[PDB]
């Protein structure tokens, strides 16, 4: 017996891990194409996440995957300094489909699995069985588990980076990994896993007008602008 | 690691599962 | 390790295989 | 399709790893009840044997165990000093049971699989469930290769533990893991992953007969005694 809840949503899960021959290393954990909520550098894990512990499965993907890049790094690619691979999850049901992401400082490469289509880009050496990743079978054969734990992350995250969730003052904060963008008619972008800021300050410049735009499709302004720092949701256009 | 032998012990799991299950 | 690598490489096929022999 | 002649062979596989707080670690692959054939300190492998590369299933299996029992010692048992862990696999068909056998200073465990019947004996202390062990599902996995891949090495070794195979000088050389016996009417153990050599000398003591006796069954006597030390084959008794 399976969960009808949790198989009629459909996400896309991004695991994401970059290397450094000189020792730097990051590998994280993104939903549905937002900022990552799961970060190694113990993890750094947002408030509507799943515990560590019940993260297990994706951390030791993520471990391999490392590995297999601290082992490229040892083996070939000796002029290339930085190496980097991304995994594009689309789960469907009961059912993963992984299209596998690599970026050397010489090469870009990029596969997808029914199409099987290799797309390769740059002067830089690659090897097309590389280009396809590996260890996918973990997260294929983890489905239900990986579905069912996710769940209420992968939708309250969607609730959240809604119009009246953010928090305009022009500084713009959304507790939510869907990217946004802020438009005046200097900025200051950064984030965390649990909140993504970015302010726009003039140097006494009269602007009269604010805009914010999301990646779930919304549009909107804060007007007019006050001479404290006083916290407004975006009111729609 | 006690991490890679949860996942070590959740997949001897899952092989004891498929193997039962057919 | 290599080592690993290669027993990830063909857990992967047994994977595969397993799936598309049911 | 499977092999007839792999499956119909029957014969047991020892995987034992040895840890010390200290440092110390020695993992072994044991075939027919043997001496070790393969033994890590690359490995050490008979030349009867496998090729490394043909090895590596087991090789993860044995490195799993290495770091399952340094893990054991890292958040437990301070006081034992040497852990130590072997699996007897048991391959009849394309089946495999395997017992696990545990042994730190302190305590004595026994494992086995369908009687599941636990046997602990010691002061110390011990889980009942590490008393199990774990990733015996390579294995178990891996029957048809592991079988395939070890056939022709299991009953050479077999062939080579026989009677005419032996070299008696009293010094006992068999290359075969198949254990012997020396018996005469000071006494030098050995051992090598190629070749066994057990040494009796007497300090001019007259003996005049020298027995030897093998694990698979058969008895022999080498007389009379020479001056020089030439090579003999045991002679039936
Ligand atoms: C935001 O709006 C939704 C309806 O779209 C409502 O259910 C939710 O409670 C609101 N949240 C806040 C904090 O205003
Ligand atoms: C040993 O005896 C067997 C028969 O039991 C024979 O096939 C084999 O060739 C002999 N080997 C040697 C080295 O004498």
């Amino acid at each position: 017996i399976v969960n009808p809840d949790d198989l009629q949503l459909t996400f896309t899960m991004e695991f994401e891990v970059t290397v450094t021959r000189d020792g730097f290393h990051k590998r994280t954990i993104s939903v549905d194409n937002g900022r990552p909520v799961v970060v190694w550098d113990d993890p750094k894990i947002c408030k509507i996440c799943p515990a560590v512990n019940s993260i297990n499965t994706e951390n030791i993907f993520l471990d391999i995957q490392k590995m297999r890049l601290n082992n490229l790094l040892a083996q070939g690619l000796w002029d290339i300094q930085r190496i980097c691979v991304r995994y594009v999850c689309l789960f469907l049901g009961f059912d993963v489909v992984c299209d596998v992401y690599h970026t050397t400082d010489r090469v870009r490469a990029a596969y997808t699995r029914q199409t099987g289509k290799i797309d390769i880009q740059g002067s830089g050496t690659f090897s097309t069985s590389d280009a396809k990743g590996i260890g996918t079978y973990m997260i294929e054969s983890n489905v239900r588990e990986i579905k069912n734990k996710w769940r209420p992350t992968v939708q309250k995250l969607k609730q959240l980076g809604y119009m009246n969730e953010t928090e305009v003052e022009c500084v713009v904060t959304s507790r939510s990994n869907v990217p946004f963008t802020v438009e005046l008619s200097i900025v200051t972008e950064e984030s965390t896993v649990d909140c993504q800021t970015v302010t726009v300050k003039a140097p006494g410049s009269h602007a009269q007008r604010c805009y914010v735009t999301s990646s779930l499709g919304w549009k909107g302004v804060v007007t007019p602008p006050s001479q404290y720092r006083t916290k407004r949701a975006p009111v729609n256009i | 690691s006690m991490e890679l032998l949860e996942y070590i012990k959740r997949e001897q799991e899952r092989w004891d599962s498929e193997t039962k299950s057919v």
